């Protein structure tokens, strides 16, 4: 309860500019690479095809398999 | 023969061995215990290569061929006409080179000067020993390593390197490459630049290492220096020497797979 | 022991130099220099400034064209993912054109952006090395280091545009990556029969172990006496002191014989240049001369002849 | 036919024959490159007489380096300066065996204390001023602290005695970094010590100079003007800090083994 | 000391535009936002 | 490889017959081609280019294995 | 006008390095866009309008990457 | 409430040019990223036929489909 | 505020060079726009290889004077 | 402390010219745009 | 202190009304050669 | 004056520049019409 109390004094040998500059850049490397693992993972959702899978949309379209009958003649 | 300013120089002291008997020069040549057992080596070794050549099927330079034993003999010791004469000759070998470096610590004591070069040959002398010594004694046999010929020991070279399906996806092998090639690469612009510097545009004075600093700070915006260039020199052949070294322990004792297959373990971190 | 001289122990600091002045009507020096203390632990601390014309703009608009291309091809190989870029990325590259096409001009993206980024890195070589002859040119100095700047532009052009036009195909020159790079050099080697009973390659090969020889031992010697002032060559060339003396007795009571302060830089000059020298005459004449570098080796009587023991059956015989 | 011959002549042959005409070439001018020092040699004939015989290839013929700021021509194979006055006497009765100083070994001048006869001017830079100064006469130099200065640490000696104590840094105005410290010695005279043979421990504030013992920093040649080094000067220091690499005890030029 | 040379009035300006701007700048990518989800949605 | 090889019929060979420039018209793809069938063919086996070639000639019947 | 005092540009940017980068970005860009159109359907030169003037091949495939070096030339691979 | 008070403060220890330029180039850097992260999905919106295929709209115009009977 | 928010951003020219930036943006537009010139190309959004208006290879494999030649 | 030698005037004549610049050529993105839009509609 | 190219105003003036009329003229050659090339070989 | 030249030199230079440009330009045009004549390529 008592243990903490001086602990504002690291400031008077740890650089405080240096210190922010060095949070800042490891936080955002660690933000892409969490980013990163997770969509390399079963829990990735751009290609989970939820709510609906677009290219699979795009390739059923009436106009598109209207032209693809076509060119089988 | 004695260049004009070098008598004040050839005095005695600074050896290893022996002491005063053989401190004294041939011709232009430093003799010393290690120059009497180099020469001796040396002499020994290439009379045995001739015998070895003699007894094959040719006199041919460029197929002449004395092999080392079978891989059934282990770590023991081959009948002189299958195996027992590349040992004798293999030891002639680290004799000789082992002489030449200490020789070379003897004048550079003389001289006054530092052991930079002897350290750096000690890395050759490294490279050679991993060949003939510590890869064979790892993988267990005397006749892991190469024969002595020109174009035989190339074809060892060929079949040991498809051992592994495709030897240039080794890690070791492609750095050690990167030494090699910047290498020549910074040899050649030192080579030129001190050149240009001491033989100028014609009708100019002998410029100075400001020119020097300027002409890559412009063309290229850093210059590392002129005593830095020289250690930069050193750094280089001796990494490259070094990575060889890693690259053949690894083949073999470490590693049995194709070294394609040893990448994997990038595209499979679980993090991509 | 005592100081080996290869970190810097102590460093100082004054003001940056801008440069020796350049003749009149050049254009100004560009950036405001910068130091860096771990440069400067083994080397100059200086960082800049740089210089800026004519020939190193067109040089630097090619180059990053031909980078863009490069970069995007290798990219639209994964289907635009920059994770899977990341993941496999080794194994891309930008490959050449089918060698049906012949030498004609294939559509995009089936050969002809091999062939866009090909003219633009040949391009950007070409302006760079006016740049570099102009620079040296412009402070009075030797042209030498334009001198072996061609003749690796002459190598890098020999493989890769004068061979395959020899051959008739634009796709016998290598690919744009790291391991597709390294699987051309294996096959070819392979399709044209064993490069090591290439003679002009075990020659280059000679010079290429004699430069990592030669700079080995030119580093060390003058380490060695730098304590005598021998890193400053230009002094010891045009007023012989003792550093060079002693560097010069070194080798010649070692191996019998010795080059001076300033001849040393042309025994490098050399055994850089004549490695590449080797290397354009042995790539010009494979495919084009010679079709099996083995059976050539054969017919000069180079290559030795194991005992055999057996009879194998040539399945195409019987 | 697998290796059926039609010809055995081919461009691949002829080539290397080439190749091996201009190697072979190119050594011969490197080697007569090579002999524009030190030449002339001098060869000893059979009961002591000595000519000059010039080696194979022959030696070229002499150039000249033009030298900046009106620093005279340099014609090379050409003339030399005269040898100073050093003694030896040869240990053996034969052409090829060694020599033994005669006097006090430190100061002879002989083995790896010998030096060259340089100009008796300094060292210049781009714009005319000398090149190697102590940091009072270039005023705009600085040492970067993260490193230790060296002014007002000791000198121990080798055999673990004081030397003096450094006053200065010589600086290299061309390519900025650190040449020589100067110290005072033990009976108060101002010598140099080149900063390639010293070793400099911040916490101990101590340097350690390996090359002499501690009362041979009495008799350290010394400088004309401390605002400036010439070449002959720089070479007469460096010499003699080299001479007690084998000089300095008596048992070091004495077989290791 | 680190110190940058602003005061603590050229401070609060600074630090008043700058806060302005980031505002702006998260206001539009919410609207873009709001467009995509109304044309693609992803989750 | 295993559609042009092992289910269509082409020619794995690729080298020459003679030392000097022939008839011989196949390329360096056409090498990688056969390049990644032989790796196919040491994987599944368990075995080296050795088991059956001196890789100093990859192409001469009188220097392979049986 | 708000473009009053745009002639003070050339106060602050040299005139001579803006010259030295537009003419060698308009010549890199002029052939890089010739090369771009030639490789495509719209190319000019192997079109065979107004007429076909090589001895082309009779029957040329659609070129795949496991092929040999051809025999002689032709342009006409369509 | 009041524990952000001195926040403003943050700027005479932080160069301002330095963290502007540092914004700028991160921003542009990221905006490349994702979309090109996004565009190698199922989320693909350049080559997704939608709202109708244009080289396949090209092959069957009615003068390609005339030519190409005229070749056959 | 909400209107006087932005009022003295004039002044952000007194701790940006304007050389520097303008040199920036020039370089950058013209990397960007080859960038995305190359990206729309490799899609489905191709416009010179889609044979619309018309396919011009084959328009000059089917002129009656090719047609004749190869015939024969 | 960072500056770049203008004044308060200079930078005000300046932000003047760079922010009419940009509105015309952001003018004439959007006119890009509207064409393609009606030639080869992409969403 | 600040970036300067050593022009004055009047010099600046100068070079900026022969600049705009280059690429002026410049631009128009490139219109001609775009509606030559559409009458020949039109792409859209 | 950044290259030494006056206005009066600058004048000349200018004046025999655009003669040999248009010489040149001149012998381009010809060349073109003669292999259209022979090779015709649009
Ligand atoms: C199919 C075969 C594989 C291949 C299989 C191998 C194998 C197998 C080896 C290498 C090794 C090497 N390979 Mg590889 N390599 C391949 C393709 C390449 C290519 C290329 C461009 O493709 C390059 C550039 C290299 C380059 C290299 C180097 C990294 C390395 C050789 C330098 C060395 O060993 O120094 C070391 C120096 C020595 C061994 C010299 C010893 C010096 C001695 C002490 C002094 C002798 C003095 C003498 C007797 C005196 C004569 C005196 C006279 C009086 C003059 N390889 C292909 C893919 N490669 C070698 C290696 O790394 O070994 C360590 C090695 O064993
Ligand atoms: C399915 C995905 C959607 C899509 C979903 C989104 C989403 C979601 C967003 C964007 C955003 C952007 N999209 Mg989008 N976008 C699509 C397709 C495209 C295509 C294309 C070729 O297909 C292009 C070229 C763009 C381009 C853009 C940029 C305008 C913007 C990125 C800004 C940036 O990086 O600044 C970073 C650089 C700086 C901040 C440097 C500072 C420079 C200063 C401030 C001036 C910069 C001007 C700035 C670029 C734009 C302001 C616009 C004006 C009000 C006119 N999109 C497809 C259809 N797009 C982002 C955006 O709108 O930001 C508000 C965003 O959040
Ligand atoms: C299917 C897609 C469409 C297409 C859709 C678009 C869209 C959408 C855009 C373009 C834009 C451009 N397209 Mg397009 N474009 C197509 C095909 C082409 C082809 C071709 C060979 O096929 C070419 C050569 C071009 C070329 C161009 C450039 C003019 C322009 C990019 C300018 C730039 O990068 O400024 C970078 C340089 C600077 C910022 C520096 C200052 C500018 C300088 C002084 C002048 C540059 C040219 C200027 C804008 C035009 C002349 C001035 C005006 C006539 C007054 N397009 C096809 C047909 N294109 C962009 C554009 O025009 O914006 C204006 C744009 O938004
Ligand atoms: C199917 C496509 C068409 C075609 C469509 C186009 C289109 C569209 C254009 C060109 C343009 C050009 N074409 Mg074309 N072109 C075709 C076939 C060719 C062939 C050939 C071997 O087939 C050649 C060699 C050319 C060559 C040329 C150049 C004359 C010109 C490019 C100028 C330049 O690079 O900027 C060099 C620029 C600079 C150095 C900066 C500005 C120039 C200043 C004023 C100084 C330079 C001197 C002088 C003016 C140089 C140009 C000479 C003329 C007087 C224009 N075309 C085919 C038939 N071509 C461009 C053009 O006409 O520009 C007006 C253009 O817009
Ligand atoms: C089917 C295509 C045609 C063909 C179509 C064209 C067309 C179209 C052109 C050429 C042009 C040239 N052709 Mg052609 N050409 C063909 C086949 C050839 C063959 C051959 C081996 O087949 C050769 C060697 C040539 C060679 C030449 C050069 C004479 C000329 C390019 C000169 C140059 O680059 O100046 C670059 C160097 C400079 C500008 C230096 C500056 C001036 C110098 C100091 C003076 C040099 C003089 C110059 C060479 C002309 C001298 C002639 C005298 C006036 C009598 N052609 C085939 C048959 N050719 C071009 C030309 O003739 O330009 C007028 C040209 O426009
Ligand atoms: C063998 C036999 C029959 C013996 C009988 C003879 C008897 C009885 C005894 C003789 C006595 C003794 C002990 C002799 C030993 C010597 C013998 C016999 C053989 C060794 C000869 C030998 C190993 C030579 C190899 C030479 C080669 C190929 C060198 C490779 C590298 C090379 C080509 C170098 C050329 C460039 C040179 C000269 C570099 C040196 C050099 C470098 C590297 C500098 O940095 C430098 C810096 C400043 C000034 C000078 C120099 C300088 O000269
Ligand atoms: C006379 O002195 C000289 C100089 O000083 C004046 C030079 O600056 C220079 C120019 C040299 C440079 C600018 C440095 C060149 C740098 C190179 C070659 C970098 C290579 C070093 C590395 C550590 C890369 C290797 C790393 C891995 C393989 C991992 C030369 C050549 C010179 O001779
Ligand atoms: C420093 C580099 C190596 C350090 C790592 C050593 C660790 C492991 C090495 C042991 C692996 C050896 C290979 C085992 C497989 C091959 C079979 C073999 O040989 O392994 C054993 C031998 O181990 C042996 O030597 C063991 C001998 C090891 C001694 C190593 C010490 C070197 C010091 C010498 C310096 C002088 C069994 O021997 P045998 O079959 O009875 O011998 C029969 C034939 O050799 C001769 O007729
Ligand atoms: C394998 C085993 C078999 C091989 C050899 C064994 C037989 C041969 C023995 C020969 C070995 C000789 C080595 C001698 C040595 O080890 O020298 C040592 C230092 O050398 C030195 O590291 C020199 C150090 C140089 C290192 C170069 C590294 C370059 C780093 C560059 C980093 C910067 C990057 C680029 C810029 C110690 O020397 P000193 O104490 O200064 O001497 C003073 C007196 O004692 C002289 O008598
Ligand atoms: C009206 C039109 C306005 C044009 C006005 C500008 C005149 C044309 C360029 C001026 C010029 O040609 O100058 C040359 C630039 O070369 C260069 O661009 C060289 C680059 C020109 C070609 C760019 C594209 C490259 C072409 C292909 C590759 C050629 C390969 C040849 C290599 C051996 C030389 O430059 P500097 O000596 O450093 O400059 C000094 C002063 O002139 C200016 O301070
Ligand atoms: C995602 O990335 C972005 C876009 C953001 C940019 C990043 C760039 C990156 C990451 C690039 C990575 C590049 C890599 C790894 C490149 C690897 C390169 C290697 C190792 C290349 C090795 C060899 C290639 C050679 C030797 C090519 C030689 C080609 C030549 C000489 C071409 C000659 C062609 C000519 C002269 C053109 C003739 C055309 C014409 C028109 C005359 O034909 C008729
Ligand atoms: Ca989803
Ligand atoms: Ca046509
Ligand atoms: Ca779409
Ligand atoms: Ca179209
Ligand atoms: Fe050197
Ligand atoms: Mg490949």
């Amino acid at each position: 309860a008592k243990s903490f109390d001086g602990m504002h004094k690291l400031w008077m040998i740890m650089n405080p500019v240096s210190t922010l500059w060095a949070i800042f850049i490891f936080q955002i490397f660690l933000g892409l690479l969490i980013h990163m693992v997770v969509l390399s993972s079963d829990l990735n959702w751009h290609d989970d095809q939820i709510p609906v899978g677009y290219q699979l949309q795009g390739e059923t379209l009436p106009v598109n398999l209207e032209m693809k009958a076509a060119l089988k003649d | 023969a004695l260049l004009n300013f070098e008598k004040k120089y050839r005095v005695r002291g600074g050896t290893l061995v022996g002491g005063d008997l053989f401190d004294f020069w041939v011709g232009p040549f430093y003799v010393g215990f290690f120059g009497v057992s180099a020469v001796f080596f040396a002499t020994l070794g290439t009379m045995l290569i001739l015998f070895g050549a003699a007894i094959g099927p040719t006199l041919n330079i460029w197929q002449i061929s004395i092999a080392p034993p079978d891989l059934s003999v282990g770590l023991g010791f081959a009948p002189i006409r299958e195996g027992g004469l590349w040992q004798v000759i293999t030891i002639c070998a680290v004799g000789a080179f082992v002489s030449w470096a200490l020789r070379q610590v003897e004048i550079a004591r003389k001289l006054g000067m530092g052991l930079h070069v002897p350290f750096a040959f000690s890395f050759a002398i490294l490279a050679y020993l991993t060949l003939v010594f510590f890869r064979p004694v790892l993988l267990g046999a005397w006749g892991h390593a190469f024969p002595y010929g020109l174009f035989s020991h190339l074809d060892w070279v060929s079949n040991v390197g498809y051992q592994t399906l495709h030897f240039h996806y080794n890690p070791a092998h492609m750095l050690a490459i990167s030494f090699f090639f910047i290498n020549t690469l910074a040899l050649a612009m030192h080579g030129s630049l001190i050149l240009s510097v001491v033989n100028p545009q014609k009708g100019e004075e002998v410029k100075t290492a400001e020119h020097e600093n300027t002409v890559f700070r412009d063309i290229v915006g850093y210059s590392i220096g002129a005593l830095a260039i020289h250690r930069l020199g050193l750094f280089l052949a001796i990494n490259a020497a070094f990575w060889s070294a890693v690259c053949m322990i690894l083949t073999g004792p470490f590693w049995t797979r194709g070294w394609p297959e040893w990448w994997m373990w990038w595209p499979n971190l679980p993090i991509w | 022991p005592e100081y080996q001289n290869i970190f810097n122990k102590v460093q100082v600091r004054e003001p940056a130099y801008p440069g020796v002045e350049l003749p009149k009507g050049s254009l100004p020096r560009v950036g405001k220099p910068i130091f860096s203390y771990w440069l400067g632990k083994i080397g100059d601390a200086q960082i800049g400034p740089l210089y800026l014309g004519g020939w190193g703009i067109a040089s630097l608009i090619s180059g990053f064209i031909a980078l863009e291309v490069i970069g995007l091809n290798m990219l639209a190989s994964v289907g635009w993912d920059p994770r899977l870029f990341l993941k496999e990325f080794f194994w891309l590259g930008l490959e050449p054109p089918p060698p049906a096409y012949g030498l004609s001009i294939p559509p995009l993206a089936e050969g002809g952006w091999w062939l866009i980024a090909g003219l633009f890195l040949t391009m950007s070589l070409l302006l760079w090395w006016v740049r570099v002859y102009k620079r040296a040119k412009d402070l009075g100095m030797g042209t030498h280091l334009s001198w072996a700047f061609a003749v690796a532009i002459l190598f890098f052009l020999t493989l890769g545009f004068i061979r395959p036009v020899l051959m008739g195909s634009w796709g016998e020159a290598p690919p744009f990556g790291i391991f597709p790079h390294l699987d051309w050099t294996a096959a070819i080697s392979i399709r044209y029969g064993n490069f090591y009973y290439n003679p002009f390659h075990g020659l280059s090969i000679a010079f290429m172990y004699g430069s990592a020889v030669l700079f080995a031992m030119h580093g060390g010697t003058i380490l060695a006496v730098s304590r005598y002032g021998g890193d400053r060559e230009i002094d010891q060339i045009t007023d012989r002191g003792t550093a060079a003396e002693r560097a010069m007795l070194f080798w010649r009571w070692c191996m019998g014989f010795n080059a001076s302060m300033e001849s040393i830089h042309r025994w490098a000059w050399w055994f850089a240049v004549f490695c590449i020298i080797n290397s354009i005459l042995g790539i010009i004449l494979t495919g084009t001369v010679v079709d099996n570098w083995y059976l050539w080796a054969v017919k000069h009587g180079v290559a030795p002849s194991y005992p055999s023991e057996l009879t194998i059956d040539n399945p195409y015989l019987t | 036919e697998f290796g059926y011959i039609t010809q055995y002549f081919d461009l691949a042959q002829v080539t290397l024959w080439a190749f091996w005409l201009s190697l072979l070439s190119v050594i011969f001018f490197n080697r007569r490159e090579d002999k524009r020092e030190g030449y002339p040699q001098e060869a000893v004939q059979i009961f002591g007489k000595t000519i000059l015989t010039e080696g194979f290839p022959f030696m070229p013929a002499p150039k000249t380096f033009k030298l900046p700021h009106n620093g005279g021509d340099v014609v090379k194979p050409g003339p030399e300066r005269p040898q100073y006055d050093f003694k030896l006497e040869q240990v053996d009765r034969f052409a090829g065996a060694a020599y033994r100083p005669v006097g006090n070994p430190m100061l002879a001048g002989v083995g790896p204390g010998a030096y060259a006869v340089r100009a008796n001017k300094p060292d210049l830079t781009n714009a005319g001023d000398p090149r190697i100064v102590p940091m009072r006469v270039a005023k705009h130099f600085a040492v970067v602290d993260k490193d230790p200065d060296p002014r007002g640490m000791t000198v121990i000696g080798a055999d673990g005695q004081v030397g003096g104590k450094v006053t200065e840094i010589w600086v290299d105005r061309a390519e900025p970094q650190v040449r020589y410290l100067e110290l005072e010695a033990g009976n108060k005279k101002k010598v140099l010590v080149p900063i390639a043979l010293c070793v400099i421990k911040g916490q101990k504030r101590e340097v350690k100079v390996r090359s002499i013992n501690g009362i041979h920093f009495n008799d350290v040649p010394t400088l004309s003007n401390y605002d400036q080094i010439t070449l002959a000067e720089e070479d007469k220091v460096s010499a003699y800090y080299g001479a007690g690499t084998l000089y300095a005890t008596p048992n070091r030029a004495e077989s290791v083994l | 000391k680190s110190t940058t040379g602003l005061t603590e009035a050229e401070s609060k300006e600074f630090h008043g535009i700058f806060m302005a701007s980031m505002t702006l700048w998260f206001g539009l990518v919410v609207l873009a936002h709001i467009l995509s989800w109304l044309y693609r949605p992803w989750l | 490889p295993f559609t042009p090889f092992l289910l269509g019929e082409n020619e794995i060979r690729v080298s020459g017959n003679t030392d000097l420039r022939n008839t011989n018209r196949k390329s360096i793809k056409q090498a990688e081609w056969t390049f990644a069938l032989m790796t196919h063919f040491s994987e599944a086996l368990g075995v080296n280019c050795t088991y059956c070639h001196n890789s100093r000639a990859f192409m001469d019947w009188n220097q392979s294995t049986p | 006008d708000n473009f009053t005092g745009t002639y003070k540009m050339w106060m602050f940017i040299d005139p001579r390095r803006a010259l030295l980068f537009i003419a060698s970005f308009q010549i890199l860009l002029g052939i890089l866009i010739h090369m771009i159109v030639l490789g495509s359907d719209l190319n000019w030169h192997s079109d065979g309008i107004p007429k076909f003037y090589f001895p082309n091949a009779a029957e040329a495939s659609a070129p795949i990457d496991m092929s040999p070096i051809p025999s002689a030339r032709n342009f006409k691979f369509d």
